[PDB]
């Protein structure tokens, strides 16, 4: 909507995709079960469209050398997002367990409790105690 | 400030500011009394401006006052008359400051998103801006025009 | 030599960047010997330290770590 | 340069040229044919700088001349006075580049590793770089010598 | 998936009639889906 | 974590006997009343932009908190406080479908209560914007399910008093 | 230290901080620089 | 990144000599130009989220061929992530104009460009067509703000055209 | 629950819970109550089948109850069928929950390790419970057993 | 991080109110002192590896602390201890180009004061080494500058006792 | 990654019409073959541990790989070439379900030519060894869906010869 | 390419003096062996397909790397490998020869070492093919003259390791 804000007219185009919307549920009378699948799927369409634009996302580099840059809020939506496990003190311990399978996964590259048998178990329950935290769980693992 | 840029940028680096930004300081702290002849000329004549760019925006653009816009009521336009004075506040703290750190962290950053979540679209109030600045240029003496008309011309870019 | 520590460390760039906010004010055993690295970087966060105590260690040796 | 510490800033936070920076780089650019000017004066003079600051090291640091000592010996002597003529010429590219990344990135970053490799104390060197500041302040006008003595004082603190 | 095929097997044969319901309100001057630029076959 | 279904597994495994008779009607409990979550989570999805704006216009705006002087002053201040009020809607439609407070004790008020208190944001108008938002989902996804939303509403207020 | 210095810098805590697991940032997660284009996703392999 | 001043500089540093004549006019040749560069810098950046609009909108009305489902410009997804993707080349362009040579453009969006839009599909054919609707739509906003123009503000923009377009000839 | 595993899946990704998964607990509290009435047939006849099933071990592992076996005499045998009954109540917890991670915070994360102490075997414990799905399965009908069936044979894998 | 600069846009900000004539006093005062400030600044960077040793052999060296027994025996706590003035006087001379202490209050003073009793560090020493390297500063720079670094000197030693 | 969905969506997304009698034939029998699968794919994922212990012995045991001089001679590459194997069974679920094998050419075949020549393990060995899985799969799921997992298993081992 | 005479030349040449009496016995040093070095070539050449029979029986022959599971076993690498021995031998009669083992690290040790792991054939057994060929030889030849053809043996040895 913001970009054709110039060129289209933003109430024309409210009104035209409603009634876009109530004509094809009228041809969905007879089914009686998608007519309320497709009205909520016409619903994003139309509140979608009611909102503006997100701002862009930036990313900064905190080297100096390293440049900025940007990002559409649009392209990241788009595309899938990484599984970030993150782990706080009091949560219950199949959750707690799938974060050390990843912190494991994301710094030897594979589940090598599950592969190999091995990994050193002390460090596992000072973090599941919530003693230390996720950073230091991985430096005290870069340092084994 | 300059002086911000400068301890926030030798910080990390972890040494002192060497002459290549010490020689840029100094050079701004010269240049407080040529700032300040542009600060009070926006500052006394701050009325004269709020409601000449204020019917400067719905002469060219009249949706926010037409019945069903945003400042239809009149308890939405005593807001939006203030806001002006707000950015014509912000916009003086950066031309005192001759730099973009207050006129960041004041009144910028997160504004794009932060309309929408109110009722102003976005690029209505970017040509209430660019009216604002033409309003506030004529005011300004011409050799003083050009050091001030960059610190009206990003609050264009970052809004939009 | 390991001391435990309090802090709360605001980002000041999820504004920006719009991440998934974690929720600070933690508590966290830090090492001796990495601790001034890390006590900077909590003030170019400019997040406040609130509470620093020796966990372990016993202040005052010459050997042993 | 400030050029290149002026994009690079702005480039990290991945924003247009600031109004800050577009300043910075105008008084830069306004004082660029008066730092050529500065920096003429030391190349026209480096024989007799070199040759000032050699009489005015040696005898404050006579342990360096004596035997055993590092630069002993008329092919060593002569090295030394090449090892001050780098740094001199060194100089005279941050006087124009307006700062020290000419400085940083040629003579500055491993200097402590290469002298402890090379035998000679590394604090003689910053007495001689203070004693090369001392000819070249006699050089100059005064307030330029303030500008210019700054890329001096630079100097010495990598050393020490 | 069986009902949601069928949903897009009502819309596909409807959707040439569905845009002359909707532009009409939108335009005046001009019986606007002959000015369609529809992928031919 | 605990999910009112695992709630009476974890409550009769520390009993150590079966499924009893009383298990049951709390479950089947739950069963009755699941088709109302999801017909209630469907529907904070096409307003969870809208929401969050109507609640801040009427506990927020027109004050003191939006001032020069007030903690939302600055827009990248205002900012969060549209952030930190669209994840406390998020994480409380999460306790809607488990039907437990219990997901939101340790996601969301593990820290709370000493960060605001750190950043210098007031408490006591926190609690009048999510008191915003109760009234007025409650109105938009009908009373039975506003009823069930309010419940969890009321435990993060209360929890970051 | 080489650990030291990298878990311990600000391009760690801005985006990973405190209290998550740290996650290789691919394509559409953020914006991706155009100098390193070719060995990132190479490096982002698991025949790295 | 690297500045004109600091090309002369190790133009001279490797062969380890000093700022002779020749160095002592060519850097006031840089020198005074430094008024006219950094004044079309500013009205460069007067309308520039204005000027990659005008643009685009001046290209995708030029070649269809990019609207219309075939390459990609296809969705907002696209579209906007076109101009984002448009806007760095406006914004590398500001850099380079004022410090003198293309070296800033050398090295943070010239290497890897080539290998970055066939990792995608994104041609480089309309992106040489849309830095040359900014070859000139650039010098318009220096025209109508009485800076003079030439081949300073005119270069960096062909040097993003003539290293990043393969060679035919 | 079926519930917990995707508002985590959610969460980890910080994303609001999409309509093309919400039809996952529709669907479930629809069966919520026919997944009861797979308990309430494993309620009344739990009590027949965990004697019976104890004997085929017996067949299976005759070693079980040799002397010098790791349940000798009645004691060790009385508590080895009250072992078993541990994850007959696991099963039946798992299937009104809909999912794994009940019988897996309970029984299996430590299970691998605990009997490697006391010395009875992992692959002597696991087909007991194949001796128990068999039961179990006579007793439900043709839907009931497919669904009820595949809880068992994750831990039949998750010891082997 | 506050500029004297931006200490008074944000004392201005928080009334919301424009620049009157007593906080353009504070700019055209500090608009006055900006060659001095710039003039020191230079010529410790000069000398920081002189500052800091002319202050610890004038006070600490050949005492009970370089002696064997306490807290500078070993070289690991020496290279600890000069790690600390060296970092006193980097953060010293920040205030010194700000006009203001808020560089000390959050960067320097967060967690100084509590690590210093938790490790066993004699703050009435190291309160003594800052007091000794004030004198050679305000010699070193000359004592118009010298009335300078004494407000931001002492500011550590106002935080840190 | 992509999908059988977004192998007939884009394929009438670039012609930009509307989906063809032809792209409806393959999505109605798409979700026809779904029940036949779904319940295949509970029954792949139980016998995970039955499949690779039958699969490794049917062809790789009692031969010189396994004996010195062989590439799982050590208990660390034996561990290995199980999982190794066991990935390939776990990604052929992803591409039976997914109705498409362009799940497994950039994320399980894309770097599959490159770590295993740099270990150096037959693949010839490995081709061997994966169509022997082709007859235990047929046993625990019919020869209805062994035929529909076969299409997307034998992409595994085409790729890798 | 250069021998012993030519080398000391070299060695001589760059240094831009004559041939002082410091280089002279490294001649006669040289022309003192010269007619026990051109004995025991004429002995090598005479038994060449001997020396290459006897290396390879003690090592090779009757082993598993001659097995069918195995690197020697198809008679295209048999007769490759009995030449790729060939070259070893014929080079080390040009460098005891010669004097000096220059023409080794020209042409034998030219890129040998990454062309072996590009093959795939092993190292360590050519190691001990040639430790195998050294003991045959110096039996043959005689025990002064296999102590200089057991260096330029284990020059090779060196450059494969
Ligand atoms: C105005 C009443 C009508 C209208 C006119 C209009 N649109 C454009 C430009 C674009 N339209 C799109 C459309 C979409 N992008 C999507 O992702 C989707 C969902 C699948 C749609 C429908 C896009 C990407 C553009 C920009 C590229 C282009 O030029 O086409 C114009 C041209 C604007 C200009 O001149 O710059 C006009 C006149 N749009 C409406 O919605 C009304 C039906
Ligand atoms: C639009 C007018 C043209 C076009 C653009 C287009 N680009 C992309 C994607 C990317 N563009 C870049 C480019 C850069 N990144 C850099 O860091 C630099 C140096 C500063 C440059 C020049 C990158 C990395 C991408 C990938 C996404 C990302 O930014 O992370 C797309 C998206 C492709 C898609 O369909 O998803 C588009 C559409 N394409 C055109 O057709 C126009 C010519
Ligand atoms: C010096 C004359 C006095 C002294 C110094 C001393 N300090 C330490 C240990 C630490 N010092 C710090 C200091 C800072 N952290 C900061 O953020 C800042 C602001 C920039 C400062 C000045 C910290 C964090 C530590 C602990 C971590 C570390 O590894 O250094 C020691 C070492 C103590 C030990 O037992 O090893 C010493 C010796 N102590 C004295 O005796 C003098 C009075
Ligand atoms: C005997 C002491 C115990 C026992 C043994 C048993 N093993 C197998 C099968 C195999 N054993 C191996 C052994 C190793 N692989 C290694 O890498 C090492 C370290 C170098 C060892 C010891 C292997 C590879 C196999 C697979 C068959 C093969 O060699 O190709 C069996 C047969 C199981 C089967 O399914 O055939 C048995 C019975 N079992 C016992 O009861 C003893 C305690
Ligand atoms: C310190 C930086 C900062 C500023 C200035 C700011 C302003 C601000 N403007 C607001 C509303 C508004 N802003 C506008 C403005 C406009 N509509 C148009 O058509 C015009 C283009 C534009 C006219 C100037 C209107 C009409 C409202 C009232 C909408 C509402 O509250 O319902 C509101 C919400 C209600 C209120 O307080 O009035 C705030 C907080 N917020 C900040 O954080
Ligand atoms: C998902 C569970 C969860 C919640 C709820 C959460 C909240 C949260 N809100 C925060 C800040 C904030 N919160 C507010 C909120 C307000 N200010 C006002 O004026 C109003 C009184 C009020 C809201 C009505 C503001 C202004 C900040 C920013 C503080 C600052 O930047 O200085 C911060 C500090 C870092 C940041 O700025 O993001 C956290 C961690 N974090 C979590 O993980
Ligand atoms: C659900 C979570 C759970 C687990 C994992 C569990 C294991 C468990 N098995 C036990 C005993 C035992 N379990 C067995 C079981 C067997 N011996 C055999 O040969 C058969 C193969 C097998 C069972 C059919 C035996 C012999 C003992 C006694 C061990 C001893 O006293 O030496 C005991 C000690 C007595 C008791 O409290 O029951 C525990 C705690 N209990 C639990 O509540
Ligand atoms: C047990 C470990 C240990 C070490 C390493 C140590 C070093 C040490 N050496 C010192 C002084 C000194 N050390 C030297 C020694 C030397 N300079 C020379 O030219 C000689 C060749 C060389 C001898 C190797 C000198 C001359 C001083 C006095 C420096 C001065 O007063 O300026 C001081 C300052 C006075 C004090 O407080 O003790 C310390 C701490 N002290 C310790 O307790
Ligand atoms: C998700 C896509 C993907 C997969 C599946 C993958 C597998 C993979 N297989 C590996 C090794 C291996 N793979 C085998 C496999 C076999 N040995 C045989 O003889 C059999 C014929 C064959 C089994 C079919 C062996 C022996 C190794 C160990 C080689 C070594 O580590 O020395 C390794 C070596 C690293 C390590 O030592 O852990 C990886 C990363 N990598 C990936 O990126
Ligand atoms: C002097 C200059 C020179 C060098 C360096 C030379 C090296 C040489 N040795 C080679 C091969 C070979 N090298 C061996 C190695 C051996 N034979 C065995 O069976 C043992 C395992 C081992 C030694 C004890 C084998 C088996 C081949 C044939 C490889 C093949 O055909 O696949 C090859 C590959 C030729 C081919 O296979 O077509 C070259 C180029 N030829 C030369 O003229």
């Amino acid at each position: 909507r913001e970009i054709i804000e110039n060129a289209c007219s933003s109430a024309a185009t409210l009104v035209a995709l409603q009634e876009m919307r109530r004509s094809a549920l009228g041809y969905l009378q007879n089914d009686k079960e998608g007519q309320e699948i497709a009205l909520q799927y016409f619903n994003v369409l139309i509140s979608e469209f009611e909102g503006a634009t997100p701002s862009n996302k930036v990313r900064q580099g905190q080297s100096v050398d390293q440049q900025g840059l940007e990002l559409p809020q649009i392209y990241f939506n788009a595309a899938e997002a990484r599984q970030k496990f993150v782990m706080k003190s009091g949560m219950s311990s199949s959750e707690k367990l799938d974060v050390v399978k990843a912190a494991y996964r994301q710094v030897f590259e594979r589940d090598i409790t599950r592969a190999y048998s091995q990994g050193i178990s002390d460090l596992e329950s000072k973090f599941k105690n919530g003693e230390i935290s996720t950073k230091e769980f991985i430096r005290r693992l870069g340092k084994s | 400030t300059v002086v911000s840029q400068v301890i926030l940028k030798a910080d990390d680096e972890l040494r002192y500011p060497t002459t290549g930004e010490l020689k840029n300081i100094s050079d701004f702290l010269k240049t407080g009394e040529q700032r300040l002849r542009i600060v009070d000329t926006l500052t006394e004549n701050e009325k004269k401006i709020v409601d000449r760019a204020s019917a400067q925006l719905w002469k060219k653009r009249p949706d926010f006052i037409a019945p069903g816009g945003n400042a239809a009521g009149q308890r939405e336009r005593s807001l939006c008359l203030r806001d002006y004075g707000w950015y014509l506040r912000v916009i003086t703290y950066g031309i005192l400051s001759g730099d973009k750190d207050p006129i960041e962290s004041i009144g910028l950053i997160g504004v794009k998103e932060m309309y929408n979540s109110l009722g102003v679209p976005m690029p209505g109030m970017v040509e209430a801006i660019r009216c604002l600045k033409e309003a506030s240029l004529a005011l300004l003496d011409d050799e003083d025009a050009k050091e001030a008309a960059p610190y009206f011309d990003f609050i264009i870019q970052a809004m939009s | 030599r390991s001391f435990k520590v309090t802090a709360c460390v605001p980002s000041q760039t999820r504004i920006r960047t719009q991440r998934e906010l974690q929720n600070t004010y933690f508590t966290k055993l830090v090492p001796y010997d990495n601790w001034f690295r890390e006590q900077q970087r909590i003030m170019k966060m400019g997040g406040k330290i609130v509470k620093v105590e020796l966990a372990t260690g016993k202040p005052g040796t010459n050997t042993g770590l | 340069s400030i050029v290149t510490k002026s994009i690079v800033n702005a480039d990290a936070e991945a924003r247009y040229l600031s109004p800050g920076e577009l300043d910075r780089i105008k008084s830069f650019v306004t004082s660029g044919e008066r730092r050529v000017r500065i920096a003429e004066t030391m190349t026209g003079a480096r024989e007799r700088i070199i040759k000032e600051a050699g009489n005015q090291l040696f005898q404050k640091r006579p342990d360096v001349v004596s035997p055993g000592g590092n630069a002993y010996g008329e092919e060593m002597t002569a090295t030394c006075l090449r090892d001050l003529d780098y740094y001199l010429r060194l100089i005279t590219y941050g006087i124009v580049a307006g700062d020290v990344t000419p400085i940083e990135e040629i003579g500055v970053v491993g200097v402590r590793e290469m002298y402890k490799s090379l035998g000679t104390p590394i604090e003689a060197v910053a007495e001689g770089v203070r004693a090369m500041k001392s000819v070249a302040t006699s050089l100059l006008s005064g307030e330029d010598a303030a500008e210019a003595g700054a890329y001096f004082d630079y100097l010495i603190g990598a050393m020490s | 998936g069986a009902k949601r095929l069928e949903i897009a097997q009502v819309l596909t044969q409807n959707a040439e009639l569905i845009v002359s319901r909707a532009a009409n309100r939108i335009f005046t001057g001009g019986s606007p889906l002959a000015f369609l630029e529809r992928p031919e076959e | 974590m605990q999910d009112a279904i695992t709630s009476v597994i974890n409550s009769s495994d520390v009993q150590g006997k079966y499924l009893d008779a009383s298990a049951i009607q709390k479950l089947k409990a739950y069963f009755a009343t699941g088709e109302l979550r999801v017909r209630a989570a469907t529907t904070i999805s096409a307003n969870a932009a809208n929401i969050v704006k109507e609640a801040v216009a009427k506990s927020l705006l027109y004050s003191d908190i939006t001032r020069p002087g007030g903690n939302m002053y600055t827009t990248r201040r205002y900012a969060a406080c549209i952030r930190d009020l669209d994840y406390y809607l998020r994480y409380a439609t999460y306790a809607m479908l488990a039907g437990d407070p219990s997901i939101l004790d340790e996601r969301v008020l593990n820290g709370l209560k000493e960060t605001y208190n750190s950043l210098g944001v007031p408490i006591g108008a926190t609690v009048q914007a999510i008191q915003a938002m109760k009234e007025v989902t409650a109105g938009l996804v009908g009373a039975d399910a506003g009823k069930e939303m309010g419940i969890y509403f009321d435990y993060i207020c209360s929890g970051l008093s | 230290a080489l650990v030291d210095a990298m878990v311990d810098s600000t391009e760690y805590a801005d985006y990973f901080g405190e209290e998550t697991v740290p996650y290789l940032r691919g394509l559409g997660t953020e914006a991706q620089e155009c100098r390193n284009w070719g060995p990132q996703i190479d490096l982002f392999n698991y025949s790295a | 990144m690297r500045d004109a001043v600091t090309s002369l500089i190790k133009n001279y540093d490797i062969t380890g000599r000093y700022l002779d004549r020749d160095a002592i006019d060519s850097l006031k040749s840089y020198f005074v130009t430094g008024t006219a560069r950094v004044q079309a810098a500013a009205t460069i950046t007067a309308n520039a989220a204005e000027l990659v609009k005008q643009a685009a909108s001046q290209l995708f009305g030029d070649l269809p061929e990019l609207i219309r489902p075939g390459g990609n410009a296809y969705t907002t997804r696209r579209y906007a992530a076109c101009l984002r993707d448009m806007d760095y080349y406006l914004r590398y362009a500001t850099y380079a104009l004022v410090a003198g040579d293309t070296d800033v453009l050398d090295e943070r969006v010239l290497q890897g460009l080539r290998e970055t839009y066939n990792s995608l599909g994104v041609p480089i054919g309309p992106t040489v067509v849309g830095i040359g609707i900014l070859k000139d739509l650039a010098t318009e906003k220096v025209q109508a703000a009485g800076i003079e123009v030439g081949a300073y503000l005119e270069q960096p923009f062909d040097h993003l055209i003539s290293e990043l377009s393969e060679t035919d000839v």
